[PDB]
RNA sequence: ACUCAACACGGGGAACUUUACCAGAUCCGGACAGGGUGAGGAUUGACAGAUUGAGUGUUCUUUCUCGAUCCCCUGAAUGGUGGUGCAUGGCCGCUUUUGGUCGGUGGAGUGAUUUGUUUGGUUGAUUCCGUCAACGGACGAGAUCCAAGCUGCCCAGUAGGAUUCAGAAUUGCCCAUCCCUUCCGCGGGUUUUACCCAAGGGGGGGCGGUAUUCGCUUGUAUCCUUCUCUGCGGGAUUCCUUGUUUUGCGCAAGGUGAGAUUUUGGGCAACAGCAGGUCUGUGAUGCUCCUCAAUGUUCUGGGCGACACGCGCACUACAAUGUCAGUGAGAACAAGAAAAACGACUCUUGUCGGACCUACUUGAUCAAAAGAGUGGGAAAACCCCGGAAUCACGUAGACCCACUUGGGACCGAGUAUUGCAAUUAUUGGUCGCGCAACGAGGAAUGUCUCGUAGGCGCAGCUCAUCAAACUGUGCCGAUUACGUCC
């Protein structure tokens, strides 16, 4: 393993292969996106980035924790049921996402359901995050 | 492949008439004896209200068993492990494997 | 805290039976009462071994209200 | 591992200057581990202390340490 | 459910590791081994 | 295993309850068991083990071909033994179904707790209790105490030396009730909580 | 059941079952033939027809199948969630969470009674020391036990680390970690002081001689028991302040120390009792009620216990938001405990896998709910045995002082899942209504002094199916007081 939280993974691993992705297309589309991502919304998917917060992260989580998919990878997924029935409000996930982000891996970074890595693209792509930020950060 | 031996009981001073004792018999004396400590203890835990009836304070109890699991090992013995198991015949819910 | 009448009174029939008990320290005195006595509770082997110190340390002053052989020479 | 991210902080810093003063030990004079140690006591953690305040039981027929249900009259 | 060791199938049948022992009351109907101590 | 630990509970109980109702009053104490191996030796305590036999010999097989034929045992893999239990006084069960047959005999409940005090406190026993509460009155449910010798209840430790049975009488009128306990001189935790001794 | 020892209580989250109760039918359990019918009987079983909610074979007709048990009359009987808890056994609650209780011998009194069990001090304590017509005793208390904190010994193949071999991978010079620190010497910029610049010697490694992390690269080598685990043992009411202590019982602060006193948290508990509760826990029961158009009883059907003038009370939960704060995203990270086995199939000379979970992949060339196949486990194996809430976050997120984008409760439409049967049972789901309440809420009143209160989540429990409940584990974690008796 080597991706995610040697960058600090929470916010300076995501914006830069973001740009980067966006800029020259790569990862999953597909129709869906305005669908629940996140339990009992009363609001849409989100403001803006329905499904582009999502997924090197989701290559992430499986890369250095080794073959969590499907069911271990909603583990570091979310859900609050942040808005309830008045009862004691309990964890769940959305599985959509579960199905075309094990797809994903066999492009882009990875190779397969078993070996998580090629030359690790996203590490190296990734070591001019703390040169540079392109988001003007406040620690660079 | 290599031979184990669980001895599952309620109770300890039954299992320890076991193991300690009756494995001095295969302790090199036919096979080699590589103790490690034994497994964790399970709890049967299990809530009884004392009342028979809707007046009192609603009281409750707390019942527990203690469940031993005592694992000790050995290397190989094939048709000296019928000696091993036939050892213990001092208490019940003595029970014996082999791999 | 305060102790029973079972503590005081097998410490100070100890004191008179025995001074190879003689200690302020509560070390020696414990190892010495455990192995002397039958009693299978640490608790009054404890209470016990502190109360056959204090006996003493007191008697450094004179007055105590403990038992001794010492009587016979008094 | 085994408590939430707040207690594995404290632990962190515990387990760190541990090891600093075993080093200090082994390989190099008590009069180093001595300076460095009383210093570490004085600095309100304490060092030594593993704080092993834990939990509490829950009990009976009332829910954690007492606040009961609610009252019936009296 | 039901009961085995009495036929009422009320006043509350434990099936809790599987056993039954609360249509006979374990207070009353013990030597089952287990015990209080805490 | 969970599963087996509470098997056995099962096993002893139904055994138990089973003997202790319908072999009365032969000084039975309890039963014991333990398995040899796809045998299970099931040795019945009893101060007359001359009824747990039998002298015609049935009663010994009724007993085992009852529990052979609730549970699918054969013969080879279950047995039954007597075991002569001396000294009736230090078993309380034993001692309660005396003091039972006594009282079902319409005898003076003073005279018939007597008997048994005088029985067990010779044997050297530190003390017995017989408390019979129940009708001997109407009008009452009044209880009676008789108490002898000493007797602890304090800590958990007082259970492993005191044994206690308590048991019914059926009479007119209704119930009578009948209890003993009776502290054993003899320790089975081999343990005291009171008096430090000193070797001298 | 009804102040407390009623009122999320009767392990009671009940729809058919459970079931007392209601709407109807049935059985023999009325067994026991002693007084009668054997063959062909009042009968056992039965297609059609009828009976009736029930083509149901109870019944009645038809015709068939018949043991003679079923059936006839008495006596006898058994069964019951029926009453009586003021007939009763056992059990539980409370009196009572305090320190209380009883006998022998002797003393005193006509006796009921008293002394022991008592002026003082100390302690949670009838806990102690002292004193006395009491003397010597027994219980409760203390202690013995259970769990927690520190530790020795045991100690390793499902507990987890150490070094090298190993290759992936990085070897960060694109905005900072080749450049420093220490010691020392000399020359400059300073009038002096402070301050600072240059060069060299010695010394230490730093970015590469220390390089990461993989909880599977499960690869390839080596070694160990710090981290783990369970059984059995260590560890203070000692020392000191020379204070307080008239000597005693002891008290306070500080100290050693993991831990300062009933070590800490629980569990058990005397005597006297209550007309407390329980006869719907029982094969624990007195009597006398139900004993056959039985009300008992039914894998029988359906209904009730749950109803709604907007009525009172008890308990619970959700909010009125800026001290998760409201809708979005991402990061790091937890602990007890639950689980499996059907005479059902197959297997043989004496017999194996299916009703538990979780893993993985299809479930997205297009939702959720939800379909199915492969894979392991009887649990320290279950894929890392353990994860997403409280929390963290400036990613330069969105809302922003409003009954809203804060809250849900009503209400309509659709669909899948569970089941013997659903009638919002389903509900982890879509998407309407929200602009319906409610803005910390009169009088009154509850309970806790520490890892507690408060806040938060998970599992177990019950069991066709549902937990705002109950029980247990864990996480975040204070303010005030440490006094008095009003």
């Amino acid at each position: 393993i080597r991706r995610i939280g040697k960058k600090k993974g929470a916010t300076m691993k995501d914006v830069h292969p973001w740009r980067w992705v966006k800029l020259c297309s790569q990862h999953f589309k597909q129709e869906g996106k305005l669908m629940v991502p996140n339990c009992t919304e009363i609001v849409k998917s989100s403001h803006g980035r329905e499904r582009a917060p999502q997924n090197p992260d989701w290559y992430y989580i499986r890369c250095a924790a080794i073959l969590r998919a499907v069911y271990m990878r909603p583990g570091v997924g979310y859900g609050g049921l942040s808005k309830r029935f008045s009862n004691k409000k309990n964890r769940g996930s959305r599985p959509e996402i579960t199905v075309r982000a094990s797809k994903g891996l066999l492009h882009w970074g990875c190779k397969s359901l078993t070996k998580l890595g090629l030359i690790e693209k996203c590490e190296s792509s990734g070591h001019r995050i703390t040169k540079n930020g392109r988001k003007l950060a406040d620690a660079i | 492949q290599r031979v184990l031996v669980k001895m599952t009981s309620r109770n300890a001073k039954a299992v320890e008439n076991v193991m300690t004792e009756l494995l001095l018999h295969a302790r090199n004396e036919k096979v080699v004896l590589r103790g490690p400590v034994r497994l964790p203890t399970r709890t049967l835990k299990v809530t009884t209200r004392k009342t028979p009836c809707g007046n009192g304070t609603n009281t409750w109890d707390t019942y527990e068993l203690k469940i031993y699991k005592r694992l000790v090992e050995l290397r190989a013995p094939t048709e000296l492990v019928k000696k091993i198991t036939s050892f213990p015949i001092d208490a019940g819910v003595d029970v014996a494997i082999t791999i | 805290k305060i102790r029973t009448k079972t503590v005081k009174r097998a410490s100070k029939q100890l004191v008179e039976k025995y001074f190879s008990k003689l200690n302020k320290d509560f070390y020696q005195n414990k190892r010495v009462v455990m192995d002397v006595t039958i009693a299978r509770s640490k608790k009054l082997k404890n209470k016990i071994a502190g109360y056959t110190t204090h006996i003493m340390k007191r008697l450094a002053r004179g007055p105590v209200r403990g038992i001794s052989l010492k009587l016979q020479e008094e | 591992r085994g408590a939430g991210q707040v207690a594995q902080a404290y632990a962190t810093r515990q387990a760190i200057a541990k090891g600093l003063v075993a080093y200090y030990q082994k390989y190099k004079n008590e009069v180093e581990k001595a300076a460095l140690k009383d210093k570490y006591l004085a600095y309100d953690k304490y060092l030594l202390i593993a704080d092993p305040r834990r939990c509490e039981p829950k009990k009976w027929g009332r829910h954690s340490a007492r606040t009961r249900f609610t009252k019936s009259y009296r | 459910r039901h009961c085995v060791i009495c036929s009422n199938q009320k006043a509350v049948i434990r099936k809790y590791e599987l056993n039954v022992c609360r249509q006979c009351f374990r207070e009353n109907a013990a030597n089952i081994g287990f015990s209080k101590l805490r | 295993k969970k599963r087996m630990i509470i098997r056995d509970g099962v096993f002893y109980a139904e055994l138990f309850e089973f003997l202790k109702r319908e072999l009365a009053d032969d000084g039975f104490a309890g039963v014991e068991h333990r398995v040899t191996s796809t045998r299970t030796e099931i040795v019945i305590r009893a101060t007359k083990t001359r009824e747990v036999l039998g002298e015609k010999g049935r009663r010994i097989r009724e007993l085992t071909a009852c529990l052979q034929q609730r549970f699918h045992y054969k013969e080879g893999k279950l047995q039954l033994f007597a075991e002569r239990v001396e000294v009736r006084g230090l078993s309380a069960m034993a001692q309660a179904e005396s003091l039972r047959f006594k009282l079902l005999s319409n005898l003076q409940v003073r005279r018939a707790a007597m008997g048994i005090i005088r029985h067990v406190m010779e044997s050297g026993a530190k003390g017995c209790e017989v408390t019979v509460g129940g009708k001997i009155k109407g009008q009452r449910a009044k209880s009676m105490t008789f108490r002898d010798g000493y007797m602890i209840k304090s800590g958990t430790a007082h259970k492993n030396f005191v044994d206690v049975a308590t048991r019914h009488c059926h009479l007119r009128a209704g119930t009578l009730g009948v209890k003993v306990k009776i502290m054993l001189p003899k320790s089975m935790q081999n343990e005291e909580e009171i008096l430090p001794d000193v070797i001298t």
